[PDB]
């Protein structure tokens, strides 16, 4: 029903990915791994899909970022880019924040 | 870079959408993707992410009721000259009663020609919103020594203003509130959802409280807005009628001293957001209407309720208002005004001389340096006080307009530029008949009542320093059907916006003003035709001869100095002041204007001055003579005429 979760860590004291190498992203359900939305960034290292690096990310920050674009530009799309925004949005209110309190965060 | 996919998951299907941001930002010019998608940390570890948002106040009680936007922009008239706001033509293009509208387009874009931040960089609202950068404008306060601060951050859309406190330490205490279309809500940045920090909610309206936990504890000891009824009035309201409900909440703290002794109270505090909501609104009202046309009558109220209120605003706290006044519509209202029989304005009907006065106040600015402005504000006022006899109804039509007119002239008097002086003295003159101890009695009567506001009184601009503590609870209706307690708060009420809203300067063009040493004993000017008369407790004027009244009673005594020929002698009378002589040969009935230039001024033996009168016409004299304005079958109260020589005299036939 998605892909595999993980256990997100923040890179301290390195240098992180930014849009520029990135180009596949992969969401999970409010129900697949734990309550948890998670998020995969999956960008092409050196030419083509030779070796793919692929690291966790937070989904709810992630789909509020894509959310965010999406309704800061209404007025150059339609298509995809305008049910995605209100399908995405959906997904956004699918999780529930207040139970990781209790939850256990380090289940991956 | 520029492409980019994700992928779902509906119901156990995979959807596929490909985001290409690289085509998007051609199409738009703020979209920074690049900087969004760092604002939002991608890689904030799952446990570090909830403390971010657990210190944040939960809208417990998310309540909302039925509240469906009032209709408030009227649609465009027939011939309505719709003209641009961005430049005014090099000469008119309309007359006074002809339609006419302004165009949203560009009006907007001057009124939001500032551009800023709604969402600043402060710890708390960095971790709900999205940095924001848009053109807008905001009402800057500061109280207690920039120990308290509110900031009316407003755009084209929704306003956001933000509180701030300072304990003895460093200590910064911030919360916020949010007003708009829910539609047009900021985009929240982590694990937020709008719901759990919404207050109150109509079909398309919000009202957000931003601030965290830390934060809404020290707020709640002195701050619990009553979010129900702030929110439903903010929202079916037309923009003026709001911008007057604020003014007049204001006028009441005003008379509650804390424009002197700013009460940081939750009234106070609730007032400060209205006030922004208050300007919110009319811009919201242009932005709904995009490329569409606005009434000039509608700006023209609108607006007047806007200028009147940034300077109440600024004359109690030391706030600034910024982004809402369009060059534009100043230099079209200024225009149109030059255009119109002024000195004949008064002979105009009602609704017409609102607007006239109205918009006379708003172009004031940008144009009019030797427009008869003054002028149309002095004809208006006089038709007003030819037809009665010194007061006006307490809640007449007409009332509003003398107030609308006064900003004009008080406006004028503020400045150091002696121009139409006499034109403008005259308007204080009558002001100061219309001051009669039954204008002053009656206003205070409603005060206590709570029927009237007391936003406008003649008294404003009035030369009557007479009225003081003691004194104007004496003109208080004396029944026990008042209040005792609510009486007196009134009579302290009104001292106060009195000498707020009155300066000493305001007579510092009259010409006899230079010859007043112990000014501070004055009771009273009368502004005359050849002369000036002085009522005073001191002989030291300086005029051309000095008059006593025969009452002792008072705690000094009742003197009158006249300044003839607006030019007084070096030193006070000789010693021994001249008597007022009593005339009882003047007949009731009279052919002609007798007492045209003059004045008369009525004292009671026991208390101060109660009323004056300029019997500005023929009409006027007779609507004294044959009303019962005199009983001399009372010892206690005198009767008093100044002429339009220095001579005085007492009536009783």
């Amino acid at each position: 029903w998605a892909y595999p979760c993980c256990h997100v860590t923040q890179l301290r004291a390195q240098h992180l990915l930014a849009l520029e190498n990135i180009s596949d992203i992969y969401l999970v359900s409010n129900q697949t791994c734990d309550g948890f939305s998670l998020a995969s960034l999956n960008s092409p290292k050196n030419g083509s899909n030779q070796l793919v690096i692929s690291r966790c990310a937070n989904g709810l920050n992630v789909v509020s970022f894509f959310i965010s674009i999406l309704k800061r530009s209404s007025s150059a799309l339609t298509g995809h880019l305008r049910e995605l925004l209100t399908t995405l949005e959906t997904l956004y209110g699918s999780f529930s924040v207040e139970d990781l309190f209790g939850a256990n965060l380090n289940r991956y | 870079l520029s492409e980019v996919k994700l992928h779902l998951d509906i119901e156990g299907h995979a959807s596929h959408y490909t985001i290409p941001w690289t085509e998007l930002m051609a199409k738009v010019p703020g979209l920074s993707p690049e900087a969004l998608w760092r604002e939002a940390n991608v890689t904030e570890d799952l446990a570090s992410m909830l403390n971010r948002y657990k210190l944040i106040y939960k809208t417990s009680g998310t309540l909302g009721i039925a509240l469906a936007e009032p209709v408030d922009i009227p649609a465009v008239s027939e011939g309505s000259m719709q003209v641009d706001a961005s430049k005014v033509h090099p000469g008119v293009i309309s007359g006074l009663n002809s339609p006419a509208c302004m165009l949203s387009a560009p009006l907007e874009k001057q009124l939001f020609y500032y551009i800023g931040t709604m969402l600043p960089n402060t710890r708390p609202h960095s971790y709900v919103f999205y940095q924001l950068r848009c053109h807008l404008s905001y009402v800057a306060l500061s109280i207690n020594g920039d120990k308290f601060q509110y900031t009316g951050a407003m755009t084209s859309k929704f306003l956001m203003g933000t509180y701030k406190r300072v304990t003895e330490k460093g200590d910064e205490h911030v919360l916020s509130l949010v007003f708009g279309k829910t539609k047009d809500l900021p985009d929240l940045r982590g694990p937020f959802s709008y719901p759990s920090l919404t207050s109150a909610q109509s079909g398309d309206y919000s009202l957000v409280i931003v601030t965290t936990f830390v934060h809404y504890a020290n707020f709640h000891n002195y701050f619990v807005p009553n979010l129900k009824d702030m929110f439903s009035r903010a929202v079916t309201m037309t923009a003026a009628s709001y911008a007057r409900y604020v003014l007049q909440k204001l006028v009441l703290l005003e008379m509650k001293g804390g424009c002197r002794e700013p009460e940081l109270d939750t009234e106070t505090l609730t007032t400060m957001f209205e006030v922004s909501v208050a300007f919110f609104k009319v811009g919201h009202a242009v932005g709904e209407t995009g490329n569409g046309c606005v009434d000039l009558r509608w700006l023209a109220k609108s607006f007047f309720e806007l200028t009147v209120l940034k300077d109440i605003i600024g004359i109690c706290y030391g706030a600034t208002v910024k982004g809402m006044q369009s060059y534009g519509l100043e230099r079209l209202a200024a225009m149109l005004m030059a255009t119109v029989k002024m000195e004949e304005l008064g002979h105009l009907t009602t609704e017409k001389q609102e607007y006239a006065l109205r918009l006379a106040t708003v172009g004031y600015p940008k144009a009019g340096v030797y427009s008869g402005l003054i002028g149309g504000a002095t004809s208006v006022l006089l038709s007003a006080y030819n037809r009665h006899p010194l007061f006006q109804p307490l809640h007449t039509v007409m009332r509003e307009t003398l107030f609308i007119g006064s900003h004009v002239v008080l406006r004028e008097l503020r400045l150091n530029v002696t121009t139409q002086g006499p034109n403008l003295a005259l308007y204080q003159l009558l002001s100061t008949a219309l001051c009669s101890a039954l204008e002053i009695g009656e206003v205070l009567r409603g005060l206590a009542l709570g029927t009237e506001s007391g936003l406008f009184s003649p008294c404003y601009l009035s030369l009557r320093f007479d009225l003081t503590r003691d004194k104007l609870l004496s003109m208080a209706p004396q029944e026990a059907t008042l209040d005792q307690a609510a009486v007196s708060n009134a009579v302290d009420g009104f001292l106060g916006r009195l000498s707020l809203e009155r300066e000493d300067r305001d007579a510092w063009h009259l010409p006899a003003y230079k010859c007043v040493d112990r000014l501070d004993k004055v009771l009273m000017i009368i502004p005359l035709i050849n002369v000036t008369f002085i009522i005073s407790s001191d002989r030291e004027v300086r005029g051309s001869a000095l008059y006593e009244a025969s009452t002792t009673y008072l705690s000094s005594s009742l003197f009158l100095s006249p300044v003839i020929m607006n030019k007084c002698s070096q030193g006070a009378v000789a010693g021994e002041p001249r008597q007022i002589p009593k005339i009882q040969n003047f007949t009731r009935t009279q052919k002609s204007c007798i007492f045209c230039g003059f004045a008369l001024l009525s004292y009671d033996e026991k208390e101060g001055l109660e009323t004056t009168t300029y019997i500005t016409s023929q009409e006027v004299q007779n609507s004294i003579l044959s009303s019962n304005y005199f009983d001399f079958d009372n010892l206690h109260v005198h009767y008093l005429l100044l002429t339009t020589n220095g001579t005085v005299m007492e009536i009783a036939g």
